[PDB]
DNA sequence: GGGGTGGTCGCTGTTCAATACATGCACAGGATGTATATATCTGACACGTGCCTGGAGACTAGGGAGTAATCCCCTTGGCGGTTAAAACGCGGGGGACAGCGCGTACGTGCGTTTAAGCGGTGCTAGAGCTGTCTACGACCAATTGAGCGGCCTCGGCACCGGGATTCTCCAGGGCGGCCGCGTATAGGGTCCAGCCC
DNA sequence: GGGCTGGACCCTATACGCGGCCGCCCTGGAGAATCCCGGTGCCGAGGCCGCTCAATTGGTCGTAGACAGCTCTAGCACCGCTTAAACGCACGTACGCGCTGTCCCCCGCGTTTTAACCGCCAAGGGGATTACTCCCTAGTCTCCAGGCACGTGTCAGATATATACATCCTGTGCATGTATTGAACAGCGACCACCCC
């Protein structure tokens, strides 16, 4: 039921394409976890916005339309998804 | 009373819906006036970039030999042009990739 | 009256080898367990050795300069 | 299959302060992609209409362009001893760029920087610089354009410094070679196997990456001739 | 004998590949997951639009590419080629972040 | 019964057609295009209303959206989209 | 007869005298005090305003006003500006 | 009839102007209509801010020895406080320096 | 009337004490001249966005207030100026 | 009799002195006219309201200060003590200009 | 100059359910900056009131708090049999932050992780870790606090990790030294030349930098002894 | 009174002592820079005064927001395979980094030049405000057709299979310079024959 | 009458070339990857049809702003003078860069494991809409008091001076190491004082 210790599913080689996609060539093995912890934080500051939308819409369903109001807020403007 | 009527949009000589344009400038909360030639002149500054990135983006499916805009299209089209990508540096477009970037020292020989 | 170190370095090449010759670093770490060797400034010794032995022609500098690169002893 | 550019209007004679209309037709629908430029004798080209019907930056309402699709004009309303010159018309809405066969009148601060003449053998291989000044280097393709005293105006290609793309008109692969130094806002052409056929006056010419957007600003010329 | 490739090129390969293709790198039902357990500290017993978690998914890779991109910037500033977690804090850094 | 939506799609399209005749586009690129149209609409929209405010006016007029796009829009974009609205306003004023 | 051009500096001034009573303050100091007043005033409005729009409602409540505070804000000086508005509100409402 | 009338801000306890704070919001364009306790609950927000500025500037000043807070102390105050220096990030303070700050390699040995 | 160099007048010292102040030790003799085009392309940016507010106010004299327009509008919000 | 301060040593002490201090490093006067030969590009026959060109100013050096500190963190990054125009177009890369 | 904290009621006795007070004064205006805390024997405080009127997160509203400027009073309605401890007062309105003698009364997520007991002869030195968890390591102070039978509670001084900012008590001044670890988000607290004196429990606390905010979280305590 | 031997002097081999050279370390003192305390003064801030306009009080209108009910959709949960991907393990190579050499780049100081800063003087362009009036945006009632939801098909493209082409890795071979060993060469030692002492 | 000298035969020290060996460079081949091309199928993109609601139109009205005119302020232009900052030059030293050596740690790849993905199915929570109502905010008029412009004084800090303490740097002297070299010391060849016969 509860969710414990999912960051850890960001796994070596999903971490090593996407910095193939972002051009990286070689790969120091402790970007795996300096990764995730950017990536924990990056989505907290995200969900957290998201959640606050949802609270204040009354709301206990977190919709794309806050996922794009937060990203906004933060300046990571998404199209594709309503905004 | 209407009668056979128009479009606003046709005046103007403009594909984009100007009543629409104007009906959300007043109802967005910009202005408590919003002049009557405001929405056509955003409409046709809408259209223009819509249009230039709709033809920069078919040019691009055109050179991969496809017939449908895609968002890898979109994004090809937007990065590839740099006050377009100064433009939209902030936004992210879902599904469009990232440019072909290979550092020249990572480079054999 | 050679040096002790002097005698360290030379007599350690010879143990260490190495047909191609050894550079300072592995003379330096197979020598730092000597027992008299100077923690502190035991490499500055050996430096002053390699380069004086050098100026005698007895160690021969198969590349470099200084202290960089490798050294063999001249035959004889 | 490249787009046939058709000035009807080869050669017009007239007087001072009368009307003069130049007409051009194309092989295939270019969607207003048109461009109207004035060249006087030994001078470079300056453009006058772009997208068919806007008048360029510092050109007087006395020239006014028309038309879209195929059929496509230009007029000059008030004539004067100036108006002296050549002038060709230029579709950019297809890849490989098409200027017109020229039309010659009678009455009876962006700058680039060119290299001088160059006298040169067959077989060697020449570059020609371009030193461009007054304006964010990279936000511009540069254009270069091959003028012969026989076969007009020709299009060779251009660059674009922001990621170093390029395009080649198919007459010039291999012949032709661009590149791009930020640092020095100094772009190249190299020309490799020189032949007689080669020898022309080749201009630099600014054009901005917007679709309507046309060669506007031109570079002295640099005349390249072979032995 | 089984034929072997340089260390490096299949780098190069995984590079061009996935800098033509556009498709999510990460597992999404892992991010999924990971989505929801972080979710869980702001409010109890929420629920996901799968759109959401898409969007979510989408914003965190392009944020992730744009920042191994910088990473890569400063490792070649450095005179490496290895991308290092002093990289990545000196981007993030350099950033804002 | 169920309650509408409206969107930029359809004005997308007919742009299409007239650039492009035989170039499609499919949902994801036309849910990015109404994203993009209306993040612009938004930009100049809001530009406009804080000249309005800067200047103490309470009318939006052409003028003030001409001088957000002047702003907003980069080179020669900023040239293009005011000679394409400036056409478009005198066209309308015309008729 | 010059007219009145209204500011923070009075207020500003009267909530340093409650939380240090005897410092002083510089006249450059007040003009980015005023600044920053305005600064914040402006986004938490912004932010409702926005909130509002997206919940298609007409008013701009405390509760907006909360939740605007709440995103714009960090850590714990959102909880602790949460805490000073509801105060504010409820001795305001008991009048 | 008419009474002796006084400020909102005295009602709710607090020192920025609720009134003036309404005006502005009913002025500014933000929304159709303005509910009454928002310009209480956004006047009482300002002041604490406004407050958590002014105290730590004060205390700034106080360490300087000096009585009246100036830009550098209010600059101090900001940038010596994680969450104030994350508010305003994107502020620069006229006059306001910067923090001492040498990195440890640049320090003689 | 017409002002041609003045970009020189941002000297080595004052480039020198502007890095000092950046905690900037040893300075190579380019910077000067990378400085000097940095700090142009910045003022560029700002000065058309301050002339295109005061050309919007119909007024021929370039304000305070129209500088932190055009900065705020850059994301570079001045306090201190804006009254 | 002639002294000297050993090279790297001055540099400290000028850096306390200007991380104290809040004026403008900048000659007011010339970086006046240089607001205005800027600006002639853009409108003739300006006018300029003096706290226009002082808060120009302010926000000229708070950039470039900011800027010389992503400069030195870069150069440190490179392990060198040195800030070079290769310093300076990485940090403004990273940054995003 | 030091704010003495002077709780009244040094110790009481109650039966179930009826109401407590408590009251404190000031020595010195320490302007409402006064903060409550409830130790259960063998346990580590834990924060009932701040700001001299705000509830503690999840600290049942049976308490309550009120005063301003030198008086302050504490309030218990529903005694239960869990109320059973000592409470002190803590002003944090000047620089040398001072807890109250103490009151004993009797009736009828964040995770800070602190070493255990330590045995240490006079003249040596010590390093207490703190492990901080569940939070955003740098936004909070972290605050050393030094609590003997014969003194009381005795604030040490605090580390900001934000800055490496350092202040401390003036009785503490080079016999305590702080220190952070930003990579494991750790906080060591450094004791110099050990004495008898030093027989005391230890306990890190969490504390924002928000002036109105109080010694939040409490570590489990490192029992030093000195032989 | 000569033959002959150990003692002792002179020449010389051995090596050790001083000689000579290079850096790490401690410290005294000269030199400059900074932190601190005191006296002067001036203009910047804190407070008082006049008033006028904007905020408060009282009351009305209506429409926007709260609340109860209903539908259905879309989110969550479960189950069973099926691989595709992730994890794991091992060999190696090439990249990270540690160390040193060097030379030149750049810091530090001194003397010179300039041009910034400050003040005072003068002037007028234009910012700001008020007053007039008209055009233009708001608002309303009626209308109708443009735009969106639902349905349907049919072709663009994604996938699969198969060659064709290209790029990469490397093992072997061709080709060249350095090393190991023997040789043509001559310097000198030694044997045989004629001659001078 | 026999050894010396001359010429010739033999012992031996030596510069140099050929064979062996390791490295440099080339290239063909194995093979794995990538691209072009064709066949198939499927699901979403584009178009049509129905309807409904919002966009249009004509008319009225009120006020926002366009325009004229006036004022007064602050922005610019100029001039003189001082002096501090910038510049030009010298000089030296430490830092950046090149080069080499070491080793370890990431890349490539084979093998095993597992859990993501997908298809299918079900339950039901809540998101969205509608109907109703009521109370909460906009709007208006009055009126008074709070806040802003202006004036004034005084004291906080800016400035000038002196002093006391701190850090830097260097010059000196001593403690490690290294190689260099003249002579102090002892062994043997050779001349002499002195014993033996």
């Amino acid at each position: 039921k509860v969710l414990r210790d999912n960051i850890q599913g960001i796994t070596k080689p999903a971490i090593r394409r996407l910095a193939r996609r972002g051009g990286v060539k070689r790969i120091s093995g402790l970007i795996y976890e300096e990764t995730r912890g950017v990536l924990k934080v990056f989505l907290e500051n995200v969900i957290r916005d998201a959640v606050t939308y949802t609270e204040h819409a009354k709301r206990k369903t977190v919709t794309a339309m806050d996922v794009v109001y937060a990203l906004k807020r933060q300046g990571r403007t998404l199209y594709g998804f309503g905004g | 009373a209407r009668a056979k009527a128009k479009t606003r949009s046709s005046r103007a000589g403009l594909q984009f819906p100007v009543g629409r344009v104007h009906r959300l400038l007043r109802k967005g909360n910009y202005s408590e006036r919003v002049g009557a030639g405001a929405p056509v002149y955003l409409a046709a500054v809408l259209e223009y970039l819509t249009a230039e990135i709709l033809e920069l983006a078919g040019n691009a499916a055109r050179d991969n030999k496809k017939t449908r805009i895609i968002p890898r299209h979109l994004q090809l089209a937007i990065r590839n042009d740099e006050e377009l990508n100064k433009l939209l540096g902030r936004v992210t477009i879902a599904q469009g990739g990232v440019l072909p970037n290979i550092q020249a020292v990572l480079l054999p020989k | 009256q050679p040096g002790k170190y002097s005698q360290l370095v030379v007599e350690t090449i010879r143990r260490l080898g190495e047909r191609n010759g050894s550079s300072l670093a592995k003379i330096y770490t197979e020598a730092k367990k000597v027992p008299w060797f100077d923690q502190q400034n035991g490499r500055t010794y050996l430096k002053y050795s390699i380069k004086a032995l050098v100026q005698n022609d007895t160690l021969l500098q198969v590349k470099g300069t200084g202290a960089n690169g490798s050294f063999k002893l001249n035959r004889k | 299959m490249d787009i046939k550019m058709t000035q009807s209007p080869s050669s017009m004679h007239a007087s001072l302060g009368e009307r003069v209309t130049i007409t051009c037709k194309a092989s295939q629908d270019i969607r207003s992609y048109l461009s109207w430029y004035q060249q006087k004798p030994w001078k470079s080209p300056k453009t006058l209409i772009y997208y068919a019907t806007s008048l360029a930056d510092g050109v007087p309402s006395r020239f006014s362009g028309s038309g879209s699709g195929q059929d496509f004009s230009l007029t000059i309303n008030n004539l004067e001893s100036d108006d002296t010159a050549t002038y060709y018309c230029l579709q950019h809405g297809e890849s490989p760029y098409t200027f017109g066969s020229g039309t010659k009148l009678e009455i009876k601060e962006v700058q680039l920087q060119q290299s001088g003449p160059e006298l040169v053998e067959p077989g060697t291989s020449v570059k020609m610089p371009c030193k461009a000044s007054g304006y964010t280097f990279t936000s511009y393709t540069i254009q270069w354009v091959k003028q012969t005293p026989r076969q007009g105006l020709e299009w060779i290609g251009y660059i674009y410094p922001y990621n170093a793309g390029t395009k080649y008109n198919e007459k010039f692969k291999g012949k032709a070679t661009l590149t791009s130094d930020k640092s020095s806002s100094t772009v190249y052409m190299e020309l490799s196997s020189l032949t007689s056929e080669d020898s022309a006056v080749y201009y630099c010419a600014r054009k901005s990456s917007r679709l309507r957007s046309t060669l506007d600003y031109w570079g002295q010329g640099t005349s390249v001739t072979v032995s | 004998k089984p034929h072997r490739y340089r260390p490096g090129t299949v780098a190069l390969r995984e590079i061009r590949r996935y800098q033509k293709s556009t498709e999510l790198l990460i597992r999404k039902l892992p991010f999924q997951r990971l989505v929801r357990e972080i979710a869980q500290d702001f409010k109890t017993d929420l629920r996901f639009q799968s759109s959401a978690v898409m969007a979510l998914q989408e914003a965190c890779e392009a944020y992730l590419v744009g920042l191994f991109e910088d990473t890569n910037l400063c490792a070649i500033h450095a005179k490496r080629v290895t991308i290092m977690p002093k990289d990545i804090q000196l981007a993030r850094r350099i950033r804002g972040e | 019964k169920r309650s509408r939506k409206e969107s930029y799609s359809i004005y997308v399209y007919k742009v299409l057609k007239q650039v492009h005749p035989d170039t499609g586009i499919s949902s994801k690129a036309m849910g990015i295009m109404n994203s993009f149209v209306n993040d612009i609409f938004e930009r100049i929209a809001g530009e406009a209303s804080r000249l309005a405010h800067y200047n103490k006016r309470s009318t939006i007029t052409s003028r003030e959206i001409q001088t957000a796009v002047r702003l907003l829009l980069p080179g020669e974009l900023a040239k293009h989209a005011v000679s394409e609205g400036t056409k478009a306003v005198t066209k309308y004023t015309s008729a």
